């Protein structure tokens, strides 16, 4: 039943992956980024999803030491690459000539770089502590307890690139806004303001519920069983904005919908 | 008044003369012959180095040196065996469009819009390249320009002429006029007797060297003609023009002998080409690819489509050995 | 094109000094510099190897830990830091330009020379002390331990000529190759491991004596040398 | 006019016997076209 | 492999190192194309080949004056293309509006935006007022044509000087707006030949220009 949705995600992943070597008249800056993306929702979804519809079917253990490590890791990666694209577009949009100039593969690699080494940062000592410590990981049964890591890197995975992505779509409004004072060349200055409208609501609705309720359930006990029935349900939303992602950024451009068109 | 009706009868008598020459076609005697089959060519070598649309090319008469030009200013010496570089010589203008190696290996010349042919040299006690002599007079911009020996060179320009220089006193000995329009490519004889040029006013002219009279003048294309190449035996033209049509033209049945199209090819033609034997001819296209024709039977063998922008230059060595290949997208490539 | 080199003088034995060429007339920065000793009963000796861009540096196997070669591209000068000095240095020291890429010519210029007084290699051979001889054709001939064929198809072996006060001159390069300003007099052929040079009319200018050099590994080997006495 | 005249005063052939000299001219010369391991240089 | 053919790769590696160096100069350098008939005033908009350089806000401009059919496929990578026309002689306008039409639909030239300079507007205000000629005799059409109510004429004008400028003015931009499907933009300005703020015009251009072409890099439009 629900399966579905990690057979959408595949799709949607090589279908992005795809749509940039074989199409080929395609930038490597801004290009190179979004495979990196779909490579890492891609490994979310075979990696993370499968497992966890298991343990819906027998509502119980058997994999929890080392999965809830690669699910870390890989949403955190997920983050990145979208907190990293929305700083990218407003350095592109504000300063133009330079942007122009800096432009070269040593951008791409280094942000490639950059983002997989924070990714990793979090998710190492989640087997460490788990194979000296039980009850870290098996309560009463695979959850994370300990809240020496809830409400540490929580904060760094999703609570700062929240602030900067908003920062950052409050000021590129502005700045597209400003500019429009200055007919084609004001037309096309809306859809842009739109679409980033979009994605900032669809990230914001699809991340916000699950960290609160995580938050919630730690620093507020408050009924755990209903803090737990909600955590079952939320955390597959966040699974969900994974083949989203690939999508929304994606199917804007009149080249990625024909290259779609006629690949699928 | 009297004198239209006389070259109208003139006319009317070359083109009564041509027809009664026409008894056979080349479609008819070539039945006999079998087809090449198919061609593979790949890529041996890659050079990369240049930051811009390149637009001339020329072998060496070694089959190992080769020099080509870019819109970048600089003029590159490749060593096509080890891909590595031998020279690089900036340019006082980077606005250029044609590029030529000496025989003897000593010179190289190029030219464009500058209105200016420059010619340098490339063995100095010194060590460094340096500029031997600046030749002026054309009023249009240089499209080709190709060598005699160390001391005789000819261009072509778009104010409708073609010269003869004479390098040692920098100084136009002979000038060839007679075209409407402006004048595209040239190819000098094995012989070193007559040369060709095309010109945008759709025509072609045979002229001697010696005298500096135009011989013939051929017809039959609906556009401007992009390149002329020569058969090796001395005898025979090949051209391209914009209406996506090659034509092979003979000096001794003054008329036109086949035509190379087809029905799925609407861009415009940059360069011909030939083999040694000559029954393989060799075309660039707009399409970002090169077109491999049988030249006896205008069937289609083979095509190179490793380029991805428009294709400006095309060359083949002496010894037949290899075909480079010059684009927009600042890449060379070596076939064979 | 003109070399001239500078420092010498007498030393004492575990004593240091510096030697300096100054260079004009050409690119000097694009060129490769290599130092040559030669000995006044031992003949031609090669010592050191420098880049065009001080990339790669080459020291001869007698001379390692105690000379040091630098380059100076602002001001077109060459230095040769010697230390440590022993009674075998005292020799003329000579400085000599090269430039490499597909048909050039690397050992085409020499200086002049200085002097300085203290207190698995392929060998090349030659035999013969003396060859007495105006209008007569000489042959001279030369014989090396390994082959000096390469894959590629060229034979790397170098001929030169010293007369009486003078540098030595280069003739031949790559055994068929008459250098610039050499009269078509000269010719050389050869295949393996024999080489033979052959002079079609010799002149009263053709006196001195002819070296063989390799240039297939470091460190570069020279022959005994051949006299030509008219 | 005069440039029409000289033309007009060309000896010409046959079509058949000049596509007969190309066709001679590419059979002749077959053996040594490279186009149409170890002997290449590339 | 042998020695020399060493000593040979470190020359080559060298030439690239010094070709790699001389690109990213060039790179800071924005390339203009000035096309224009005679009497338009080519020569005063910014006071074989002609040259010229200036500099506005740290952003270096070269600037190309050739002397068409031909030499201009060489322009294809350039940034913009500016056009002079003289609005002060209604004999030829219809010339510059022919020669205007034929460079927009050139099929080398679908990418590039163009700048049009409508020059010598004081001699049209002073004929206009003089009333010695009517641009009725040449263009039937301007009798039937009103003033738009969202113009903004500059305060003090005769309202009989905007209704002229702005029938140029539509006249020119009427061919622009019949084909190109949003891949290139018309700039148009009124100037003069006292006018000393042309440089800003075309910085700002520029810039926008670039705007577009990182929005549509983006997938944003
Ligand atoms: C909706 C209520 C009534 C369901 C109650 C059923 C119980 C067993 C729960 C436990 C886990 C639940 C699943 C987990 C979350 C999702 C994701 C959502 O995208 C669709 C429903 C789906 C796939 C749920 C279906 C119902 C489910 C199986
Ligand atoms: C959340 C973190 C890890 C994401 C990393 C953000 C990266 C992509 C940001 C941080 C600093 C940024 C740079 C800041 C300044 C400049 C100079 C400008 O002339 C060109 C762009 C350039 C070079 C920016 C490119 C994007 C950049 C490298
Ligand atoms: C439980 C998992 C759920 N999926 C996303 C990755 C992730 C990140 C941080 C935290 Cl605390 C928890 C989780």
């Amino acid at each position: 039943s629900i399966v579905i949705i990690i057979i959408m995600t595949i799709g949607g992943n090589i279908l992005v992956i795809m749509a940039v070597s074989m199409e080929k008249k395609l930038h490597n800056a801004t290009n190179y980024f979004l495979m990196s993306l779909a490579i890492a929702d891609m490994l979310v979804g075979l990696l993370v999803m499968p497992l966890s519809l298991l343990a819906i079917l027998y509502d119980y253990v058997w994999l929890c030491p080392v999965w809830i490590s690669l699910d870390v890791l890989f949403s955190t990666a997920s983050i990145m690459h979208l907190c990293a694209i929305s700083l990218d577009r407003y350095v592109a949009v504000r300063s133009p000539v330079e942007h122009s100039r800096f432009n070269s593969r040593t951008k791409a690699i280094m942000k490639i770089a950059i983002v997989w080494a924070i990714s990793i940062g979090v998710s190492v000592p989640i087997p460490v502590i788990g194979l000296r410590d039980e009850e870290k990981v098996f309560v009463n049964t695979c959850v994370l307890n300990d809240p020496n890591f809830v409400l540490i890197g929580s904060f760094v995975a999703f609570f700062i690139p929240l602030t900067i992505m908003v920062i950052t779509y409050c000021l590129t409004i502005y700045v597209l806004r400003r500019q429009a004072l200055m007919m084609q060349a004001i037309n096309n200055e809306r859809k842009a303001s739109k679409v980033l409208g979009i994605v900032f609501f669809v990230f914001l609705i699809m991340w916000c519920p699950f960290f609160i309720t995580n938050i919630l359930s730690v620093l507020c006990e408050c009924n755990q069983k209903l803090m737990e029935k909600l955590l079952n349900v939320f955390v597959w939303i966040g699974y969900v904005c994974s083949g989203i992602n690939p999508l929304v950024y994606t199917l804007f451009n009149k080249i990625y919908r024909r290259a779609f068109s006629n690949y699928l | 008044d009297q004198l239209r009706q006389e070259a109208e009868q003139l006319k009317n008598q070359i083109r009564d003369a041509r027809k009664a020459c026409a008894d056979a076609t080349l479609s008819q005697i070539t039945n006999n012959i079998d087809p090449v089959g198919r061609i593979q060519m790949r890529t041996r070598r890659t050079l990369r180095g240049h930051l811009a649309k390149i637009y001339a090319m020329h072998w060496g008469t070694d089959s190992r040196l080769l020099v080509s030009a870019s819109q970048d200013g600089k003029l590159i010496i490749w060593d096509s065996y080890t891909t590595n570089k031998v020279h690089a010589i900036p340019l006082r203008s980077s606005w250029v469009m044609t590029c030529a190696y000496a025989p003897s290996g000593n010179y190289v010349a190029c030219g464009g819009l500058d209105n200016i042919c420059s010619i340098y040299n490339l063995k100095t006690r010194e060590g460094n390249v340096r500029v031997s002599r600046e030749l002026a007079g054309h009023t249009g911009y240089l499209s080709c320009c190709r060598f005699l020996d160390d001391n005789q060179i000819v261009t072509s320009s778009g104010d409708t002429t073609c010269a003869l220089w004479d390098i040692e006193t920098g100084q136009q000995t002979t000038t060839f006029t007679g075209h409407t329009g402006d004048v595209m490519s040239l190819s000098l004889a094995p012989d070193t007797r007559l040369f060709v040029s095309g010109a945008c006013d759709a025509s072609a002219k045979l002229w001697d060297v010696r005298e500096g009279m135009c011989r013939q003048t051929f017809t039959g294309h609906e556009s401007d003609i992009n390149a002329i190449c020569f058969f090796p035996n001395g005898n025979a033209f090949a051209t391209g023009s914009d209406d996506a049509t090659c034509r092979l033209f003979d000096l001794r049945a003054d008329q036109e002998l086949m035509t190379y199209s087809h029905d799925n090819i609407i861009c415009g033609i940059t360069s011909v080409s030939f083999s040694k034997s000559g029954r393989l001819l060799l075309a660039g296209y707009d399409d970002f690819n090169c077109n491999v024709w049988d030249a006896l039977k205008a069937d289609r063998a083979g095509v190179l489509a490793g380029h991805d922008n428009r294709v400006s230059c095309l060359g083949v060595t002496d010894d037949g050995m290899a075909v480079a290949t010059g684009s927009w997208d600042s890449f060379l490539k070596i076939w064979n | 094109v003109q070399l001239v080199e500078s420092g010498g003088g007498l030393v004492q034995p575990g004593g240091s000094r510096k030697l300096s060429c100054s260079a004009s007339g050409f690119a000097f920065s694009s060129f490769g510099m290599h130092w040559v000793r030669q000995a006044p009963e031992k003949g031609l000796e090669w010592v050191a190897y420098i880049s065009s861009g001080s990339g790669t540096i080459y020291y001869a196997d007698t001379v390692k830990g105690r000379f040091t070669i630098s380059r100076d591209d602002p001001k077109n000068t060459l230095f040769l830091q010697m230390t440590s000095l022993r009674s075998e240095d005292t020799a003329m020291y000579y400085c000599v330009r090269s430039i490499y890429y597909y048909g050039s010519s690397p050992f085409d210029f020499w200086g002049q020379g200085t002097t300085l007084t203290v207190s698995s290699d392929i060998v090349m051979t030659q035999a013969t002390s003396s060859v007495p001889v105006p209008g007569e054709s000489v042959s001279i001939s030369c014989r090396s331990s390994k082959s000096l064929l390469h894959s590629n198809g060229n034979t790397y072996l170098y001929w030169f000529l010293q007369r009486p006060g003078q540098s030595p001159q280069l003739l031949i390069y790559r055994m068929s190759n008459l250098a610039s300003g050499v009269p078509d007099r000269f010719s050389g052929s050869g295949s393996g491991t024999a080489f033979t040079l052959t002079i079609s009319r010799l002149e009263a200018e053709d006196v001195g004596v002819y070296y063989c050099m390799q240039h297939l590994e470091y460190p570069l080997t020279f022959g005994a040398g051949t006299k030509l006495e008219l | 006019v005069e440039q029409l005249k000289m033309e007009a005063n060309i000896d010409r052939i046959k079509v058949s016997k000049a596509a007969a000299d190309l066709m001679a001219y590419c059979e002749a010369h077959a053996k040594e076209d490279p186009l149409l391991a170890s002997e290449n240089p590339f | 492999v042998s020695a020399e053919d060493k000593a040979a790769a470190e020359r080559s590696k060298m030439i690239d190192k010094n070709l790699r160096e001389d690109g990213e100069k060039a790179r800071r350098t924005l390339r203009l194309l000035l096309l224009g008939a005679d009497n338009s005033g080519k020569s005063t908009i910014v006071k074989g080949i002609f040259e010229t350089k200036f500099q506005v806000d740290k952003v270096n401009f070269h600037m190309f004056d050739v002397g068409r059919r031909k030499w201009i496929q060489c322009f294809n990578d350039v940034t913009a293309i500016i056009f002079v026309v003289d609005s002060s002689d209604y004999n030829r306008l219809q010339e510059a509006l022919n020669d205007f039409k034929s460079i927009w639909n050139n099929r080398w030239l679908r990418t590039i935006s163009v700048i049009l300079f409508l020059n010598k507007q004081d001699l049209l205000a002073e004929k206009v007022l003089a009333g010695k000629s009517k641009i009725e005799d040449y263009f039937p059409e301007f009798a039937r044509y009103t003033t738009p109510e969202d113009a903004t004429p500059e305060p003090g004008e005769d309202p009989r000087v905007t209704r002229a400028k702005y029938f140029i003015r539509k006249e020119f931009v009427d061919i622009s707006t019949a084909s190109g499907d949003g891949r290139h933009i018309c700039y148009p300005h009124f100037t003069c030949a006292v006018d000393t703020e042309n440089a800003r015009r075309i910085f700002n251009d520029c810039k926008d220009i670039i705007l577009q072409m990182n929005l549509r890099e983006y997938n944003l439009v």
